[PDB]
RNA sequence: CCCAUGAACGAGGAAUUCCCAGUAAGUGCGGGUCAUAAGCUUGCGUUGAUUAAGUCCCUGCCCUUUGUACACACCGCCCGU
RNA sequence: CGCAAGACGGACCAGAGCGAAAGCAUUUGCCAAGAAUGUUUUCAUUAAUCAAGAACGAAAGUCGGAGGUUCGAAGACGAUCAGAUACCGUCGUAGUUCCGACCAUAAACGAUGCCGACCGGCGAUGCGGCGGCGUUAUUCCCAUGACCCGCCGGGCAGCUUCCGGGAAACCAAAGUCUUUGGGUUCCGGGGGGAGUAUGGUUGCAAAGCUGAAACUUAAAGGAAUUGACGGAAGGGCACCACC
């Protein structure tokens, strides 16, 4: 748990996935690569609860734990993937994206490339619900 | 951080559920052009020095 | 009693229009039909564009924005109060609101 | 009770020599315990570098893929794998009100490397036009796609991967085009939105060494 | 009873004719 | 009226009422009832604050726009087994 | 990071285009087709509409293959509920996809048959043509694109007007109708019974096309007005409301 980096100066880059859908918030830190993981924690794992899976705080609360253990691997400066559920449901980034983003930038890390790589198509297949969707 | 003073400049209009929070612009009494947006609980008129825990925290315009 | 000219939607000449799905719902709406609103916005609103800069790695790095073109179900769209009902008068009314 | 970070090894990843900001990041391994190497364990590693953390300064909107041909001794040495656009900014130029125009070329360059570049073009509302449309014809639109697709070809198929990669850097291929095509219709925002590898040669180890002095 | 169901009752009903005209055959 | 007996009650769950200045609340005194007669009411002083000068969150009510197959009018009309 | 399969063609995408309608959106090629404009080309009434007869005809559904990613009638559960064979959720067969054969129906809608004439104004847009200062590109002139300002025809539309009509809503057609006749096809005759029974006919089937009567009934219905009402939208007031 140490990048033997030079002294100040080199901020070591990681990228946390922020997986922000409607009904839970994901905070994952890997390399440049993406292919090696360093920390994962989502909002249901720090909420006892599944109401409040996707809350704010969940993810804040996520992102803190996630900065917690980025300080002790060497991990000075993260790049951010906000992502959305995507494909044939929403595009849009659940509550826990803001918060998160706020969050593990307002608990000491360094915040590099923001962009959005919610997963959109071409053409879809068949969205869940039917002809006349979600009745309710 | 240290608990910085500022100076109600413009009560602007009333917030909340129950209209229980004006609304206000704060003229920092260390940076003399520094006037952010804060709501304040409780009866305020033009000039009192509201004492601010955090000056980071900004409230949305009505 | 016919209430629009245009019978809800947009389509003149044409006779079928390719339908979408209302994204709040997910009901089979024509393209034309529905209540189409495009969204750019900010991946953090004013409360974190402070903090974000504060820590950004780089000087003056504009952030990037969020580009959703929504599609609505008519119910899906005065549910979620994006369209309301006007007077016979106002109906007639088409410039986008100020 | 054992920490699998205490077994991991942070290697430095170096970018070709076309690029001017030489190294690029960290990127840690388990150390080689038992059969599976770590060297053998990072190959297949795309690192979507932004262009603004690869050139001095230039237009940053622009990625790249560099993945680890060769591990010498910490340092992963990299080679280009394909550049695409950011959503941010291919999704800022897609206006309502104007015509899009869209091309891709299966093409291979002088040395075995085949890439497949996808050009996005939009005709431009002109400086005195008062009509809210700036759509072109079906025929005006296949000229200029033919266009694209020919430039791209002549701008691939005539030198090295090492060239076109200096050629994608500043901004060749989508002005060109840009130049070339104003005669057809006058469009504005001509970039080359996607590279992609499809057929890698037999690797060479001397040929990725060219790329770092 | 809406109309359209009220044909789906009626084209059923219709349906168990044809098969107590089907026995004397 | 006198002397004795000396109960629950240690600030009140869910809920809910009333009220911005001589106001709330504390305190007595008149009037009505009244042969006998105030834990009621109706008035009157006395002492005299806290908080607020707001909003439409709750509850009502009122407008405007809309929809209606309602018109002793949603406790309306009304469909099948 | 790859691999495989099958759907689907986002954003661009419009009150935009094309098609007889149903319908039609990745690239490129081939194939025949087509409206519109242009025409001092040709034939010279060849035409309009149409019982019979005929082509195409969404989706679902049927038969025999191929494929089966997603979604998902039936079904199995899990909730909600008084019940919940439903709305919500997880699976999920037929089906959804492709090929060959049926079926011939949709609020298949502009709920508006086709052809022709005439009667307002306006700025737009799409296609072709014609004309006109200027700017820009192929720069090296042209001539072609891209804008620009007009006109003409044809098209999808929009706004506006006491043309006129209409029960009105509304319609440049739904007008040119008691001042009633330009041509022609289909088709309606109070509400139910009933698109039912029956006969024929088409279909493997599901069903489609044609289609009554007894009987029952004083209304059913259309448009608009006022009110009440809403589990619609917005504004306003009140310590019998809240803070």
């Amino acid at each position: 748990s140490l990048g033997p980096q030079v002294a100040e100066g080199e901020n070591v880059f990681g990228v946390c996935h922020i997986f922000a859908s409607f009904n839970d918030t994901f905070v994952h830190v890997t390399d440049l690569s993406g292919k090696e993981t360093i920390c994962r924690v989502t909002g249901g794992m720090k909420v006892k609860a599944d109401r409040d899976e996707s809350s704010p705080y969940a993810a804040m609360l996520a992102a803190q734990d996630v900065a917690q253990r980025c300080k002790e691997l060497g991990i000075t400066a993260l790049h951010i993937k906000l992502r959305a559920t995507g494909g044939n449901r929403t595009k849009t980034p659940g509550p826990g994206a803001q918060s998160a983003l706020r969050a593990l930038a307002r608990s000491g890390m360094k915040i590099g490339r923001i962009e959005d790589v919610t997963p959109i198509p071409s053409d879809s297949t068949r969205r869940k619900g039917g002809r006349r969707g979600r009745r309710l | 951080q240290p608990i910085k003073l500022a100076r109600v400049t413009k009560v602007l209009g009333r917030t909340g559920s129950q209209g229980q929070c004006t609304q206000v612009r704060v003229e920092f009494m260390d940076d003399t052009s520094r006037s952010i947006i804060r709501n304040v609980k409780g009866p305020v008129r033009e000039g009192d020095v509201l004492t601010l825990l955090e000056s980071e925290r900004e409230a949305r315009r009505l | 009693t016919k209430k629009r000219r245009n019978n809800g939607r947009a389509k003149k000449g044409r006779g079928h229009v390719q339908p979408i799905r209302c994204t709040n719902c997910a009901c089979c709406v024509p393209k034309d039909k529905a209540i189409k609103k495009f969204v750019i916005r900010n991946i953090v609103e004013a409360a974190a564009v402070r903090d974000i800069s504060e820590v950004s790695v780089f000087d003056a790095y504009v952030l990037p924005k969020l580009y959703v073109k929504l599609h609505y179900c008519v119910s899906c769209a005065i549910h979620s109060k994006v369209v309301r009902n006007r007077s016979r008068e106002a109906r007639k009314d088409r410039t986008p609101p100020p | 009770v054992v920490d699998p970070f205490s077994k991991k090894d942070w290697y430095d990843v170096k970018a070709p020599a076309m690029f001017n900001i030489r190294n690029i990041g960290k990127t840690l391994v388990t150390r080689t315990q038992g059969t599976k190497i770590a060297s053998d364990g990072l190959k297949g590693r795309v690192f979507e570098v932004s262009l603004a953390d690869l050139q001095n300064d230039e237009v940053a909107f622009r990625k790249f893929k560099l993945i680890t041909e060769d591990v010498q001794g910490k340092n992963c040495l990299t080679n280009f794998h394909g550049m695409d656009l950011t959503r941010d900014k291919m999704c800022s130029m897609v206006k309502k009100w104007q015509t899009m125009i869209e091309a891709h070329v299966d093409v291979k360059t002088t040395d075995g490397y085949l890439l497949r570049l996808f050009c996005v073009g939009f005709t431009k509302k002109r400086n005195n036009q008062i009509r809210k449309t700036s759509y072109a014809q079906h025929q005006q639109v296949r000229q200029i796609r033919k266009k694209m697709m020919e430039i791209m070809t002549r701008e691939v198929q005539t030198n090295d991967l090492k060239e076109v990669v200096n050629k994608l850097i500043p901004d060749s291929i989508g002005k060109d085009i840009e130049k070339a095509c104003q005669s057809i219709y006058p469009l504005h925002d001509v970039f080359v939105r996607k590279v992609k590898m499809l057929k890698k040669p037999k690797f060479e180890l001397g040929k990725l060494m060219e790329l770092h002095g | 009873m809406r109309a359209k169901w009220r044909k789906k009752r009626m084209r059923r009903l219709k349906r168990k004719r044809r098969k107590m005209r089907q026995r004397s055959k």
